[PDB]
């Protein structure tokens, strides 16, 4: 119920900002906004609280601010140790706490790479067996942050999607996969289904159709 | 503990 | 200074778990405590006051979960009854600085995984993903628990093999895919067989992948 961008990035020494959008009855009404950094396989740690206050120990380059219904975390002079997931938090308005969805901050040390995307239609055997699974496989993108959109004809489809968070491959690029579960009749009754992978504002799409 | 006092009131209507 | 959790695991829908949080290093009776669960982001679930007098719940868990603490043993509890699929998450306990009043203490436990699944040990169904360069695959669908191992041609094909990580479905069963890119010219010369092996269920499946 608190919106953050999916991911943000910058090079060592740059400054980056992560926004966090609430409503008026929460971020707009209290100064109880905190930020948490979370490293892979670890628990969150507070970076900022009460909008702009910093616990001693959190580096001076971390700063928080609030404008209207939107809080922001800025990280000046970026460092590789600053790469992590950052979640905003606010008092919610009625005995209540709400969190943001998370933002992946990548401190870049490798050129970017768009993903390559492979889409597989349901097998013969699986349709025999009465199921239908579309398999979207996504490889070699950096940073490891990607948005997966599905489409029957041109209309968005969210029911039946299950998607993997990106994991470092051995080539230190990232991989994710997405699965759209369909009934065999849904599969055979549209002219096409699509997997759209958006990475860094460029979109790689792949389409399959029934035969 | 004032943090206790105002945080408790903060979760009571 | 530490919060040490336990009590999670695999539980059947409708089941019950009691999560524990064990506090050392600080004056436990003086901090509000919360339960926060993490899925792909963070979701605030519950809060109890230091003096145990006052509790909050997010609506979806109202009626079903009950927070409690035992100040004489520095313990925090979440009795979870009537569990739903939607409850599957990594559950943190935490003392959160929301209003500091001069005290910026903020501490999280290490997490404990709750997975709500009616799912016996089950070997996967393996379906073939049939196809310059050309890609071909194996769908390793609906197995439990983890993991599986995939090789190709009894291990003799390894270049171009990309076995992706698995997803945990709504149903509690896992699915992964293994995809190999071979030279397009090889689709007649070579036989492409994937070998899926799932040890908890003593399952060894082979599947011809042919265009």
């Amino acid at each position: 119920a608190l919106t953050q961008p999916l991911s943000v990035s910058g090079s060592p020494g740059q400054s980056v900002t992560i926004s966090c959008t609430g409503s008026s009855s929460d971020i707009g009404s209290y100064n109880f906004v905190s930020w948490y950094r979370q490293y892979p396989g670890k628990a969150p740690k507070v970076m900022i609280y009460e909008v702009n206050k910093r616990p001693s120990g959190v580096p001076v380059r971390f700063s928080g601010s609030k404008s209207g219904n939107t809080a922001s975390l800025t990280v000046s002079g970026l460092q590789h140790e600053d790469e992590a997931d950052y979640y905003c938090c606010s008092y919610g308005g009625r005995n209540n706490l709400i969190f943001g969805g998370g933002t992946k901050l990548t401190v870049l040390g490798q050129p970017k790479a768009a993903p390559s995307v492979t889409l597989f239609p349901p097998s013969s055997e699986e349709l025999q067996a009465n199921k239908a699974t579309l398999v979207c496989l996504i490889s070699d993108f950096y940073p490891g942050a990607v948005t997966v959109a599905w489409k029957a004809d041109s209309s968005p489809v969210k029911a039946g999607v299950e998607t993997t968070t990106p994991s470092k491959q051995s080539n230190n690029k990232y991989a994710a996969s997405s699965y759209l579960s369909l009934t065999p009749e849904q599969w055979k009754s549209h002219r096409s289904y699509s997997c759209q992978v958006t990475h860094e504002g460029s979109t790689v799409e792949k389409t399959v159709a029934p035969t | 503990s004032k943090r206790s006092f105002i945080e408790d009131l903060l979760f009571n209507k | 200074v530490q919060l040490v959790e336990s009590g999670g695991g695999v539980v059947q829908p409708g089941g019950s778990l009691r999560l524990s949080c064990e506090a050392s290093g600080f004056s436990f009776k003086d901090y509000g405590m919360h339960w926060i669960r993490q899925t792909p982001g963070l979701e605030w679930i519950s809060r109890i006051s230091g003096d145990t007098r006052g509790t909050s719940y997010v609506d979806s868990v109202k009626g079903r979960f009950i927070v409690s603490r035992d100040n004489s043993r520095n313990s925090l509890f979440l009795q979870m009854n009537s569990l739903r699929s939607e409850d599957t998450a990594l559950y943190y306990c935490a003392a959160l600085v929301i209003v500091a009043a001069g005290d910026d203490f903020d501490l999280w436990g290490q997490g404990t995984v709750v997975t709500v699944s009616s799912a016996s040990t089950k070997g996967p169904s393996v379906f073939p993903l049939a196809p310059g360069t050309a890609a071909l695959g194996c769908l390793v669908k609906d197995y439990f628990p983890e993991p599986v191992t995939v090789s190709w041609n009894s291990g003799a094909l390894t270049s171009g093999v990309h076995t992706f990580p698995a997803v945990l479905q709504s149903s509690g069963l896992y699915s992964l895919s293994s995809v190999v890119t071979v030279p397009s010219s090889s689709l007649g010369t070579q036989t492409y067989i994937c070998n899926v092996n799932h040890k908890p269920s003593n399952t060894k499946v082979d599947k011809k992948v042919e265009p």
